[PDB]
């Protein structure tokens, strides 16, 4: 019977740790887009003037 | 005195089993009840956890 609840519990657990982990690798690469975005953008300003 | 442990040889004989029967009657019982009272427990906790 602690077997039969561990394994709920484990894929209850598991799904949710799967979907935040899923929607913060696309916000995280979102950001690391608009960083080198600015990073480059400064650089080139610096690199004119 | 000789007659006399003839035969309570055979009361020795019959207290024995009784002291068996009371022994392992109280072991089973007490035994039993919380092995019942574990497998509703677990049985309960499935659904708590689903």
């Amino acid at each position: 019977l602690k077997a039969q609840a561990l394994a709920i519990e484990t894929e209850a657990e598991l799904q949710r740790v799967q979907k935040v982990r899923e929607l913060e690798l696309v916000y995280a690469r979102a950001q690391l887009e608009l960083e080198v975005s600015k990073a480059q953008q400064l650089a080139e300003v610096e690199v004119k003037k | 005195q000789s007659e006399a442990e003839k035969a309570r040889k055979e009361l020795l004989e019959l207290e024995a089993l009784s002291m068996a029967v009371e022994s392992t009657g109280t072991a089973k019982a007490e035994a039993e009840s919380r092995a019942e009272a574990a497998r509703i427990e677990g049985e309960g906790s499935v659904l708590q956890a689903k």
